[PDB]
């Protein structure tokens, strides 16, 4: 398949009702997670069904959507938040997003 | 032997069915060389539904 | 329950009313070995395994 | 149920780098080793489980995996029905109205069609000194006729 | 009372392959069968997973329970869920002396059914039916031949059984059955007195 | 389903004296074939 | 915890294969449900390259690679690798070692979906095709 994210380059500022957003070109069974990516280190998983955070997220991030639209919530802008986001799935083979890109201003 | 009959149903008219069709509607009989057969009516031609 | 996981009755020394079984399940196909379900319904057996 | 659901694939992968995959079949009439990973059913398709057999059971992982599939508009059931004949005293009858017990005593010589307990025939019978065991009804003879009662 | 004598049939796991037929003399033989069997957490061999059949004699020789049940392994001191457990056993001082020992040690949970029977030969067989049990009682106390008086609904292949360890020299022999072709010969009142096993040599 | 009686109240089990099939007392043969 | 540390060269050829080695520290190959590896060129998003059922000999791979790629494990060292043939200078990447879970392992059973997010991944081999 062809996944996308929309919002591109979203920079942000401290403090915030951040949203992100991941459009699969088919339907995915809830079969989709979100992963971050600071500037050179290796992928950290951040949710693994449509809204099932995984250990040791802190509790301000909650996703949403199913099926062919998703999306990622972020309101507490904090400075170790700054990074890159793909959005992954499964259901039809293994492939991951574009990645977007957030930045303080 | 002639009649309507829905096809989820052809199961009853086996032979050996404890079901209702044979002990009160139809029991065919194997005396003679015979054949049952279930089929679909054409749509649009003189046989009314 | 599944077909992996199924349940089994069986019966010795009752009496049952074949005909609310039947009026209750619409049976779609059946296929038997060794004995008819008109047999069934007008006999005795020693057991019924289900 | 939820939706219908059955085991695809239940083998033993044996030692080594689990290079050998023997598949564990059954037996008619018997149930599946991997029926104890989802007794109530499978959650979804493809589902993969593992085990660790003890030396009471061959050694080596056992793998089961189970497929689901979409619950219909209406239940579909699915029954084998199995019977014997001549193996109890009593038997399971169907709702038949016989009529009512009768007696023998007017009708010792005569043939008569009798169905007692079950066993049905036709037959004469005439009082007899007791043979055979009292609490097991019928006494057959060599070839699985009926001579007692 | 002190301690309990007992042996080590309480960690001893046989097959159950056709059944077996047990000779008793008084004294009756307490079972466990089950289907898959493993070890407890101290790492003695007899621990039964799932639903478990047990046989336990009781009332001084005048009950015979029947149970399918899951036998979970209490954590107190000396019991099978503790860091010290050497064997189990079934012990006497009531209808329910036997039972109470028992749960003493393991806590019944999803008991399918329970049954008692009224109470020498006993054995027991496995079919598509059920589990049978067979007992000499049953016909003439005088006489040998073993009769059925319990279907139990029990479907699951029991594959081990376990002979429980009783405390209360009576000694009892277990035989294994097979699936062999006999001579038997009925008398005229039906009981048999006289077989010859037809595998056994060549006359 | 079967109630199956209440839960034992008691706190520990009885110790139980282990003896192998090796010693005299159940080493014991009376054959009964 | 596992902790998965992988080992290789950084400069290969044309033509010639690329071997990595990513050894696990936490636990061992068998406690887990398949292991993958994941590349990512530079700048080009990521990449699933394949993965090896952790009991068994079944692999999947990624079609785009023209049946260029054996993924092996080996219980003896704990580790599995990877072996690319025909490597191009559009194949210069970074690859991650990654691992998919079981969702629990409890008595002496594991459960895990037909297909699972990665958990825990390596820190990742930065290779390099030249002359
Ligand atoms: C014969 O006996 C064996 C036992 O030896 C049975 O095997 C058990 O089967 C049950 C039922 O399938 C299993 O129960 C499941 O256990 C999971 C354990 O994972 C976590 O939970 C425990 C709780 O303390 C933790 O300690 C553990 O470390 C894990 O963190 C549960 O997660 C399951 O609950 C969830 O199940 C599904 C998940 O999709 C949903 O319904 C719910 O979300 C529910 O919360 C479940 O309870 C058990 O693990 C098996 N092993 C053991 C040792 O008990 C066989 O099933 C039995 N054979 C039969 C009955 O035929
Ligand atoms: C039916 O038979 C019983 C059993 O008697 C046996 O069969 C007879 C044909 C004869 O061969 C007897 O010697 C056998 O013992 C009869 O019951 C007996 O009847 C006799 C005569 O009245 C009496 O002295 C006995 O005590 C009875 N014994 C028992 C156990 O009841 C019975 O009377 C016969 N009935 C008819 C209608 O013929
Ligand atoms: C077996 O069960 C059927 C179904 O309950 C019984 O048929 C019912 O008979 C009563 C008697 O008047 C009717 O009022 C019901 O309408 C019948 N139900 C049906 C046809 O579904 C039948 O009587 C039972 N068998 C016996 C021997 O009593
Ligand atoms: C002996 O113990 C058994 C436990 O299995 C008792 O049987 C249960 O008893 C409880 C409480 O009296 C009842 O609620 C259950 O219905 C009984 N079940 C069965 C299958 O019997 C039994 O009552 C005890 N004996 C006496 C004399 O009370
Ligand atoms: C007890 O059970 C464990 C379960 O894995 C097994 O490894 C061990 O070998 C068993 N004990 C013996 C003596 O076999
Ligand atoms: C076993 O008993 C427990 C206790 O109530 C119950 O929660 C569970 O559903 C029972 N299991 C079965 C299979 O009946």
């Amino acid at each position: 398949i062809v996944m996308t994210q929309s919002p591109a380059t979203l920079s942000l500022s401290p403090g915030e009702r951040a949203t992100l957003s991941c459009r699969a070109s088919q339907s995915v069974s809830s079969n989709l997670a979100w992963y971050q990516q600071k500037p050179g280190q290796a992928p950290r998983l951040l949710i693994h069904s449509a809204s099932s955070r995984a250990t040791g997220i802190p509790d301000r991030f909650s996703g949403s959507g199913s099926g062919t639209e998703f999306s990622l919530t972020i309101s507490s802008l904090e400075a170790e938040d700054v990074g890159v986001y793909h959005c992954y799935q499964h259901s039809s083979g293994y492939t991951f997003g574009p990645g977007t890109k957030l930045d303080i201003k | 032997d002639y009649f309507a009959y829905p096809l989820s149903m052809k199961s009853y008219m086996q032979p050996g069915s404890a079901g209702v069709i044979s002990q009160y509607n139809y029991k065919q009989s194997f005396a003679n060389p015979t054949c049952r057969i279930f089929a679909t009516a054409p749509a649009n031609l003189t046989i009314t539904k | 329950p599944q077909v992996y996981n199924f349940n089994r009755l069986v019966f010795t020394n009752c009496n049952y009313n074949l005909t609310k079984l039947l009026s209750l399940f619409m049976v779609n196909e059946f296929s038997c070995d060794g004995i008819s379900p008109d047999a069934i319904a007008r006999g005795c057996y020693s057991s019924l395994t289900v | 149920p939820s939706s219908y659901s059955f085991i695809s694939k239940c083998s033993r992968l044996t030692g080594d780098n689990s290079h050998i995959e023997t598949p564990i079949v059954i037996n008619p009439g018997e149930y599946s080793i991997c029926k104890n990973f989802a007794p109530n059913g499978f959650s979804q398709d493809g589902d993969y489980f593992t085990r660790q057999l003890s030396q009471l059971e061959g050694g080596g992982i056992l793998v089961g995996v189970g497929s689901v599939t979409p619950m219909t508009d209406t239940l579909q059931m699915g029954f084998i029905i199995s019977v014997q004949y001549g193996t109890d005293t009593n038997s399971v009858c169907p709702m038949m109205d016989l009529g009512n017990s009768t007696t023998i005593t007017d009708k010792l010589g005569v043939c008569v069609e009798y169905n007692l307990y079950g066993v049905s025939g036709r037959g004469v019978f005439i009082n007899c000194t007791a043979v055979g065991v009292k609490q097991q009804r019928f006494v057959y003879d060599g070839f699985d006729n009926l001579i007692g009662y | 009372l002190g301690k309990l004598f007992v042996s080590d049939y309480a960690t001893k796991v046989v097959p159950f392959n056709n059944g077996f037929v047990v000779r008793i003399g008084k004294i009756y033989p307490a079972f466990m069968l089950g289907s898959s069997v493993g070890n407890f957490s101290n790492g003695v061999s007899g621990r039964y997973f799932n639903h478990t059949l047990l046989l336990l004699p009781d009332g001084c020789g005048t009950r015979l329970w029947a149970l399918y049940c899951v036998i979970e392994p209490r954590n107190g001191s000396y019991c099978p869920g503790n860091s010290n457990y050497n064997t189990f056993a079934v012990f006497d001082t009531n209808t329910n002396a036997t039972l109470n020992s028992f749960k003493e040690y393991f806590d019944l949970q999803n008991c399918s059914f329970i049954y008692s029977f009224n109470i020498e030969w006993f054995g027991i067989t496995q079919n598509t039916q059920g589990v049978h049990l067979y007992s000499s009682r049953k016909g003439d106390l005088y006489g040998s031949n073993m009769f059925l008086f319990a279907t139990l609904p029990v479907y699951d292949g029991i594959k081990y059984y376990t002979v429980i360890p009783r405390s209360i020299w009576a000694a009892f022999y277990i035989y294994s059955l097979h699936k062999l072709t006999y001579l038997l010969d009925f008398s005229v009142d039906g009981y048999i007195r006289r077989a010859v096993d037809c595998g056994h040599d060549d006359l | 389903d079967v109630d199956s009686g209440p839960p034992s109240s008691a706190t520990s089990c009885k110790e139980a004296d282990m003896r192998n099939s090796s010693s005299e007392f159940f080493n014991k043969q009376w054959p009964m074939p | 915890e596992v902790q998965l540390l992988e080992s290789g060269p950084g400069v290969v050829r044309p033509s010639e294969t690329l071997s990595l080695s990513c050894a696990v520290s936490g636990g061992s190959i068998s406690d887990s449900y398949r292991w993958s590896w994941i590349r990512q060129p530079p700048g080009k998003g990521l990449e699933w390259v394949g993965y090896i059922f952790a009991t068994g000999t079944t692999t999947n791979y990624n079609p785009s690679l023209k049946s260029r790629v054996t993924i092996s494990k080996d219980t003896s060292k704990n580790q599995f690798s990877l072996k690319l043939s025909s490597v191009t200078a559009a194949d210069t990447a970074v690859y991650y070692c990654a691992r998919e879970p079981f969702k629990y392992c409890s008595g002496g059973v594991c459960y895990a979906h037909k297909d699972n997010s990665l958990d825990v991944w390596g820190q990742g081999v930065l290779v390099t095709v030249s002359s």
